[PDB]
């Protein structure tokens, strides 16, 4: 009765007010692409791989932010639809390093996956690329900010699920950085969940650094038992030995989230 | 009548501190600011 | 009318613009400001709207929405939360120095505009967000705002109409993009310059997350005259939809760099001429001209021709009125230089906060810079006007758009210098 | 030129810095200008008055308007570090501000920076080693009409020329503090040769107000 109507592509589907465009796509099994949006941290809306064409409206408008209005047709598959995500892409790589072979998100990497699904094939990016300085955070969490994307996710994460505003931005334009700005340690219960939101290799586990890529990797369903949450997690093995501990998404215990003990 | 003369040379003498102190002169002048009803976005 | 231009002194709005008469209060009362601003408060928010739309007014700011209706989004009833106006006296368009003269020539006719202004939003504060750099402005300004507490005619029963109101100016501390009403409002809450996205839109959730109008120093300033002058009279000047009196700037090749206000819909020529002395060299030494700061897109000597200054006319000739700063280049300017010192301009300005702006700018950058020199192959050119392409319309704030503009205008009007200089290039390092 | 700090000897959260009585007095009348409850509103001006009583920011300074506004340090670094007249590492007594966009550099800007350098003997982001000035280029400063113009600390130098410039700079080594505007002959932005409009006497109250009113 207070749902309203929306279509994606054409076909039709019943929304709370306040549903974004992005949401609206995932009822009809529609995964838009996105770097900065998480659906368990506050919108931020500025990495644009979101950008969606709406029937009739000349500008793309960023689904993870947008919300739906009523008889709106959401077009996630048109030529302008493409195209924005196309250039997008091209932008997020025209800086990054290329570092797949060394860098350990290589094999389950968002940017890698969504360059192969929604971005073009080749660079058109003739000059030399931006080189960041590394930030020492702890002995938990290696930074390689060359990688970062600038996607926000980590700072998010850090003032608003770990309460600790140790993270932020700063510069300006493309020389804007992430980190503490001064020589500090973000060492929290929760610190070590910003290696799984961080979308790039800009921050990976310490410990698990160069021991397995992911496709190698046989992951078993398990439980936590470092304290009596029990936090539902994934342990990855290869060839009969532990590798790593991950996540696992149980939104009644520990949504997707790990203390540093059980990671 | 006169149009011939710059009449904006006051600010020639204005000194590093001239703007935060005309701020502090107008703070008897301004009504009673609105709350939040808390101390700030983390309380 | 056919013919617009020819201003005369007494529709003139800013008649201390030079700073040639007082600008302190008792000066802007002998000059007609302040005057039965009481009557003005009283007709009611609904009343001052009804000019305010009357006239024509369109944001002078650079975007030009119509100001009429803009201000009306403000006019519903109050939920709970204080309603702001907040001035943007940030001016930071390269070429654009208007707002500048109004706030330490005609203060007085800004603070009045603000209590106008304001009223018709129900607004209890008006936020005067001045740019670092303007600080002794911002020491004229906060001279005049004492001067009417002193009087009476701002804070606590402004005017003797009942209505409260005060005025805050905040300072900035150097940045282009604090221009932009969001990154203004995000700049006053202490933060980051950085856009938001919309929605909310600021008349729902602006500065302090309260409802917010973001108007022009200009815009705002010229409110007080149309209430008392009326709609009708505002609405006289200039072509149908693009009504009332404009400040132009003329500055770059000129004989006589100035600020002027003149008729809206005057012929470009007319106004160079007139005003700015004529174009170094003679009318023929023209090479381009940038009509409404760094943002428009340049057009070519032929287009200037006839051309009218105002917003409908630009856009008709593929650029736009902007904030009316006439940049002004002659043949002996070499043009591919001064467009790549505009997007140089462009990437130190970005915020950064945006993929196609804070990556894109920046590579349309390094590029330009190798166009300068020649140093590069003629299909690099539709590359770039792709790369332009992909960050307009995909950014969260105009910047982008901003930034992408000016490569159009030269690649659209001096393609063929681009080639000229990639093919000199390669004879003399093959 | 960074964006990041490492302690040194000279500057560290250990630096001596504080505000004066009189300058806590200013930081109420800041302060009270925002809403209760959106203190945080208060960091760019309290952050640029720690500036102007230090000459610049160390991190103790930045520290000190976190503590004092009680926000998070990285929020007051995000803001130091995003607007560029908030100076991190000590500048020189002078600050010469050249401007260096397009419509400063039609009017030939580059012999203003030149003629500084050659006076001074420094370069661009310099400063001397008597530590009287620093140099650096800057972006439009919103005086176009006036152009080619200079900033020093808070006064504009217009409309100048090679000659006028280092006058200014003599002036400045002499201890006199010259008189900002033009240096051409106009006084403000109005076109050189006089008047095209405003000419005539302006109007006193009342003139062509609607009726009604
Ligand atoms: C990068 C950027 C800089 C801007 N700078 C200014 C400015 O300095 N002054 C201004 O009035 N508007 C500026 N604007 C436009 C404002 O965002 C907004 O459109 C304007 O303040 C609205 O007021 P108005 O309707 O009276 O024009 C800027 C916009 C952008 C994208
Ligand atoms: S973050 Fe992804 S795309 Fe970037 S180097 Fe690592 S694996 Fe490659
Ligand atoms: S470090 Fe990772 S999570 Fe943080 S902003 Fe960069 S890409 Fe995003
Ligand atoms: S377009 Fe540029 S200035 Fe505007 S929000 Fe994006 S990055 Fe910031
Ligand atoms: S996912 Fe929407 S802009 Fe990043
Ligand atoms: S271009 Fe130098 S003041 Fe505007
Ligand atoms: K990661």
């Amino acid at each position: 009765s207070n749902l309203i109507e929306v279509f994606v592509d054409g076909q039709s589907v019943m929304v709370e007010p306040g549903t974004t465009v992005l949401q609206a796509c995932e009822k009809v099994g529609m995964q838009i692409p996105r770097f900065c949006y998480h659906e368990r941290l506050s919108v931020a809306g500025n990495c644009r791989m979101c950008l969606v064409e709406i029937e009739k409206a000349p500008k793309v408008v960023a689904a993870c932010a947008m919300p739906v209005m009523k008889g709106w047709n959401i077009l996630t598959n048109s030529e302008k639809t493409k195209k924005a995500r196309e250039g997008v892409m091209e932008f997020l790589l025209a800086n990054h390093p290329l570092d797949c072979p060394i860098c350990d998100q290589g094999g389950e990497c968002d940017l890698q996956d969504q360059s192969m699904m929604f971005g073009s094939d080749r660079s058109r990016f003739l000059e030399g690329k931006r080189a960041v300085e590394d930030k020492n955070i702890g002995p938990l969490v290696k930074t390689i900010m060359t990688r970062c994307i600038q996607c926000t996710r980590c700072i998010r994460f850090a003032s608003e699920i770990a309460g600790v505003d140790d993270l932020g931005t700063t510069g300006r334009g493309n020389d804007m950085q992430v980190g503490t700005y001064i020589e500090k340690m973000f060492m929290s219960e929760l610190s070590g969940n910003i290696i799984d939101i961080c979308p790039v290799g800009a921050l990976t586990s310490k410990p698990y650094a160069f021991t397995a890529r992911p496709w190698e990797t046989r992951k078993t369903e398990s439980i936590d038992v470092m304290d009596a949450v029990g936090s539902n997690i994934v342990v990855s093995t290869r060839t009969g030995e532990v590798m790593r501990i991950l996540p696992r998404m149980h939104e009644d215990i520990n949504e997707e989230w790990i203390s540093d003990k059980t990671r | 009548f006169d149009n011939t003369t710059y009449k904006n040379l006051q600010h020639h003498d204005y000194s590093t501190y001239t703007f935060l102190d005309l701020n502090l002169d107008l703070s008897k002048f301004r009504m009673p600011q609105p709350s939040s009803g808390r101390e700030s976005p983390r309380h | 009318k056919t013919s617009f231009g020819s201003l005369k002194d007494e529709d003139r709005i800013f008649t201390n613009l030079y700073g040639r008469h007082d600008w302190r209060l008792k000066g802007a009362q002998s000059r007609g400001d302040w005057y039965k601003t009481k009557e003005i408060l009283l007709k009611g928010p609904d009343w001052i709207l009804g000019e305010v739309k009357t006239s024509g007014l369109r944001g002078r700011g650079g975007a030009g929405f119509p100001t009429g209706l803009k201000w009306s989004f403000m006019n519903k009833p109050s939920d709970g939360r204080p309603k702001y106006l907040v001035v943007n006296a940030d001016e930071g368009e390269p070429g654009t120095c208007k707002d500048r003269e109004i706030i330490r020539h005609d203060p007085h006719k800004l603070v009045e505009g603000c209590l106008v202004g304001g009223r018709a939003m129900g607004a209890r504060a008006a936020y005067i967000y001045i740019r670092g750099e303007f600080y002794n402005e911002a020491s004229n300004l906060q001279v005049a705002i004492r001067e009417a507490y002193e009087a009476g005619l701002i804070g606590k029963n402004a005017c003797g109409s009942g209505y409260d109101f005060d005025v805050f100016v905040v300072r900035g501390a150097g940045a282009y993009i604090c221009g932009e009403e969001t990154a203004l409002i995000e700049s006053i809450e202490g933060k980051q310059g950085k856009p938001r996205l919309k929605p909310p839109f600021p008349a729902d959730v602006g500065v302090f997350g309260c409802p917010t109008t973001v108007a022009n120093v200009e815009t705002v300033a010229v409110s007080p005259t149309i209430c008392r002058r009326g709609g009708a009279w505002f609405a006289s000047f200039g072509r149908e939809r693009n009504s009332g009196t404009k400040l132009f700037n003329i500055s770059g090749h000129v004989n006589n760099p100035c600020t002027v206000e003149e008729e809206m819909s005057v012929p470009l020529k007319e106004l160079i001429e007139k005003h700015a002395g004529g174009v170094t060299g003679g009318w023929d030494n023209l090479l381009a001209v940038i009509p409404g700061g760094s943002s428009t897109p340049l057009i070519p000597k032929s287009v200037c021709e006839t051309v009218l200054m105002d917003f409908d006319a630009l856009i008709q000739a593929q650029t736009g009125l902007g904030t009316a700063a006439v940049i002004v280049m002659d043949r002996s300017t070499d043009i591919v230089k001064a467009i790549a010192r505009l997007i140089e301009f462009y990437k130190h300005e970005s915020c950064g906060q945006c993929t196609p702006c804070r990556e894109g700018v920046d590579w349309m950058n390094k590029v330009m810079a190798r166009f300068v020199r020649g140093d590069a192959r003629p299909a690099e050119i539709d590359s770039l006007w792709e790369i332009s392409k992909q960050i307009e319309g995909h950014t969260i704030c105009a910047l982008g758009d901003g930034a992408a503009w000016p490569v159009q205008g030269l690649i659209r009007h001096f393609r063929p210098e681009l080639e000229e200089r990639m093919q000199q290039f390669a004879q003399q390092h093959q | 030129a960074l964006f990041v700090h490492r302690d040194t000897p000279e500057n560290n959260p250990e630096t001596p810095f504080d505000f004066t009585p009189e300058n806590y007095k200013r930081i109420e009348a800041i302060v009270k200008n925002y809403p209760e409850g959106h203190k945080a509103a208060a960091v760019l001006p309290v952050l640029d008055l720690a500036q102007r009583q230090n000459g610049w920011l160390p991190i103790s300074a930045m520290n000190k308007v976190a503590e004092i506004l009680q926000v998070p340090p990285m929020r007051v670094y995000e803001v130091a570090t995003f607007y560029t007249m908030y100076n991190r590492k000590p500048v020189g007594k002078y600050h010469i501000q050249v401007c260096t966009t397009t419509p400063c550099m039609l009017r030939n800007s580059d012999s203003i920076l030149e003629a500084i350098q050659k006076k001074l003997g420094i370069k661009v982001g310099e400063t001397t080693p008597d530590k009287l000035f620093t140099l650096i280029e800057v972006e439009c400063l919103g005086a176009c009409v006036n152009a080619p113009m200079v900033q020093i600390n808070d006064n504009y130098y217009e409309d100048l020329t090679p000659k006028d410039i280092e006058e200014i700079i003599d002036e400045l080594k002499a201890g006199k503090i010259p008189k900002p505007g033009p240096r051409s002959g106009r006084f403000s932005c109005e076109p050189a040769g006089g008047l095209t409009s405003l000419t005539e006497p302006p109007k006193g109250p009342g003139f062509g107000v609607q009726a009604g009113l």
